RNA sequence: GCAGUCUGA
DNA sequence: CGCCGCGTCAGACTGCA
DNA sequence: AGTCTGACGCGGCG
């Protein structure tokens, strides 16, 4: 149901919680790299421009 | 329609079949969302018909690619068409021209 | 607050070390009862691990030492 | 003739005019590219991605 | 690619910029002359850095 | 030194219906722009005005469709109600009501006459009837907001029920069109660092050039008493 | 399972013989539905909307 | 109701410094964070008033290259140095002080001769160095009073100075965005301030905001 | 589950 | 002369036992 | 098993 509560608890259980960002091919190491989620209310994925 | 555009986009407009070409001169009799009802010239109906040619249009159906495919009439009441003549744009054409 | 370990890795001198430490040193406080040493600022377990590994307070010495006098201390309440 | 069709429309020929920062009101430092381009939006939804 | 482009505006230089020759108390007295408009971020200037 | 002059609202000129320029006169060297930006902001984002939000056509039950004898699809039908530029007075929501008949355009001028609703636009063409037996008759609900309020954002509004039939338009409620703005020197009894502004607005016809930059410093003067404070 | 057993004789009903099957929208798509086709195989009941 | 407007809730204020802060207003609406932003930023630089040093009369120079024999500094220095002197004056508006020292070191704001409506903010601002134990420098300085910064090059033996009116030195804001009730367009306008002494950040910022919203008074609606 | 086709990076 | 290999991820649509 | 078959690569390797 989405209710107004369930964001309050979301923006806390990603607070420290990095993912990885991982686009293919994998040619190198550096291919998949691990980000802190900011929620952001989109549907396309913030990518740093420096990565 | 672009505004700037190569003059081919009449012809890959109209040679597909999104849009309804007139096959017949004559004059817009009656026109709708979903139907155009053109009365044919003197000089170009056959002896012994009615002499009106009726186009349905094809409305809000889907695509292969669940686009929507719609025909607008481009034509208004009383106004003379010409054989060949867009009688309604397809989904991107705009007054007869491909539009994208 | 934790952006980058590298003030973390001088004190424990491998980062493949500093994964396991902090992961041990994070489940004492995520599962165990056990406290933090730094004041809990809002962070996860993670991040106060390596916060209390970069201020000298734990490291798998100080955990094993600690795990030791506890153990010890248990194993003394036994009437 | 895009340079004479420009002149007739009382614009200017080198194609570029000066723009202003809508957030900060000032001008850009040197003349900007502006002009109509015909825009497409391919068949690739975020919405049919995500 | 627009970083580069971006540093490599502002660091460049001109002749007859804006405010050229002047002499400036530091970097923080260089960003008010340009938001203020007094000088280009080009005018070959005499900054006391530290 | 410390005393600065303070613009007052010197002229507005009328140009059209739709376009005006008002000129903030005298202003001291530098708060050409700055006010001339503010102000440009805050017209251009935060106006208030009234738009189309919910058709009711009666025939009709969704969008994609058609009405027999109505030339332009109920869709095209809509597209043509969202730019219906009108002024309430006294109402933050109202519904006006569409009957017409027989061939020939059906204008705003043909929407059912209510005192407080003045319609800046009669020749505003809604569709057009092709066919002597067709008729079209509509429930236009305008309503007061401000920005950019979509359809797909207010069906969060899950009251009772909404019926089937009840066609949402998304509302654009804000008048202005265009902002430009001038800083040009312009002298007082005797002082040539002095400017003035002269604000062109391109509006909808639904507010008062004077009204609009009243508004818009009002917002403003409102927003700075949080760093007037600064507590 | 048993401490369901004992669930559904508290609170005084068990589930019913059908499982609900039904169509949904899929999440994410909201649109609305602007035509209905229904087909029967010759020998079923149409039911009223048929 | 469509004339309500977020108001800023949370105002934190972090002094980094006695003449240095950074004011976080949350949250605005969506894009007043750079109308404020820019507007404030504007008056903060080019229309606050205040008072500085705009001329100089050193007693053995005669031009902004003429060197002077006995301090470490050119003249181009020496003005330098003179640009940053954060002075405040009370009760005029134009103040001719005095400089006289001799001997050997620093000659900081310190040791200039004293009028009782002229505060210096901070004594311990040098502005030459004597190194010859007769080195003696004797300059009279003309505080003025003004708004926003005034260059040289436009003013125009004696010897112009940059007039840095304005008691901010540098203002800066970006406007991040914040959020309520799952609303993100929401804005949130960090100013980060740094003024020069003679008034405290967010007294600045007051007296900016206080003068925009004076110049806008004969529009509001009351 | 597979094959074919098309497409994207 | 026969055998072994010939980038990654992804979306869509058919037809098939 | 009869095809009113498909083939219609390439480059090493053993």
């Amino acid at each position: 149901r989405e209710e107004a509560v369930v964001w309050d608890i979301l923006d806390e259980v990603i607070r420290e919680h990095p993912v990885l960002l991982n686009r293919a091919p994998t040619l190198h190491r550096l291919g998949i790299q691990a980000f802190e989620p900011v929620l952001i209310e989109g549907k396309a994925i913030q990518l740093h421009p420096l990565v | 329609k672009p505004l700037v555009g190569t003059g081919m986009e009449r012809a890959v407009a109209v040679d597909s079949g999104v849009t309804a070409v007139a096959k017949r001169g004559g004059v817009v009799q009656y026109v709708d969302a979903s139907r155009i009802v053109i009365k044919v010239n003197e000089d170009e109906m056959y002896p012994g018909e009615a002499g009106i040619d009726i186009y349905n249009l094809t409305k809000y159906t889907r695509s292969n690619q669940n686009t929507c495919i719609n025909q607008m009439p481009c034509v208004s009441l009383g106004e003379p068409v010409e054989r060949g003549d867009v009688l309604a744009d397809g989904p991107s054409t705009d007054l007869g021209e491909l539009a994208l | 607050a934790r952006v980058t370990v590298q003030d973390a890795v001088e004190k424990i001198g491998n980062r493949f070390d500093l994964v396991l430490v902090a992961a041990r040193r994070a489940r004492q406080m995520q599962v165990g009862g056990k406290d933090p040493l730094v004041p809990e600022e809002n962070d996860k377990t993670t991040v106060i691990a390596l916060r209390e590994i970069e201020e000298g307070l734990i490291n798998n010495q100080i955990l094993d030492v600690r795990e030791r006098q506890e153990q010890q201390e248990q194993e003394a309440a036994e009437l | 003739e895009i340079k004479e069709l420009l002149k007739l429309g009382d614009l200017p020929t080198s194609g570029q005019i000066r723009l202003y920062d809508g957030r900060t009101g000032e001008q850009f430092e040197r003349p900007v590219t502006v002009g109509y381009m015909y825009m497409l939006k391919l068949n690739h939804l975020v919405d049919d991605k995500m | 690619q627009d970083v580069v482009l971006g540093l490599y505006y502002m660091t460049r230089d001109c002749v007859n910029a804006k405010g050229e020759g002047m002499v400036l108390t530091g970097p923080k007295e260089a960003e008010r002359l340009y938001r203020s408009g007094l000088a280009s971020l080009h005018a070959r200037v005499k900054v006391r850095i530290t | 030194v410390t005393e600065f002059l303070k613009p007052r609202l010197v002229d507005i000129e009328q140009v059209s219906s739709t376009h005006a320029k008002v000129t903030l006169e005298p202003l001291e060297r530098g708060f050409g722009h700055t006010l001339g930006n503010a102000l440009r902001r805050i017209l251009l984002s935060s106006m208030p005005g009234c738009a189309v939000t919910e058709v009711e056509i009666d025939g009709v039950l969704h969008e994609y469709s058609t009405k027999e004898g109505v030339q332009e699809d109920i869709l095209e039908i809509l597209l043509n109600l969202k730019g219906l530029a009108v002024r309430v007075q006294g109402k933050d929501e109202v519904i006006l009501t569409l009957n017409k008949s027989g061939i020939g355009p059906v204008t705003a001028a043909d929407i059912t006459h209510d005192g407080d609703v003045e319609i800046v636009k009669p020749q505003h063409v809604i569709c057009h009837l092709t066919d002597e037996n067709a008729s079209i008759s509509m429930r236009i609900k305008v309503q007061r907001g401000r920005g950019y309020v979509p359809a797909s954002t207010r069906i969060h509004s899950e009251e009772d029920e909404r019926p089937i039939g009840r066609l949402l338009v998304d509302a654009c409620y804000s008048p202005v069109e265009r902002i430009a703005y001038n800083v040009e020197a312009a002298r007082v009894e005797q002082r040539t660092d002095l400017d003035k502004l002269v604000i062109e607005m391109e509006t909808n016809g639904t507010i008062d050039p004077e009204e609009a930059i009243r508004r818009a410093a009002t917002i403003l003067a409102e927003q700075l008493e949080a760093f007037v404070d600064l507590r | 399972t048993p401490e369901e057993k004992l669930l559904r004789a508290i609170f005084g009903e068990k589930a019913s013989d059908v499982k609900d099957s039904s169509l949904r929208v899929p999440n994410g798509v909201s649109g609305t539905v602007i035509d209905v086709q229904v087909f029967t195989r010759d020998g079923v009941e149409k039911d009223k909307r048929a």
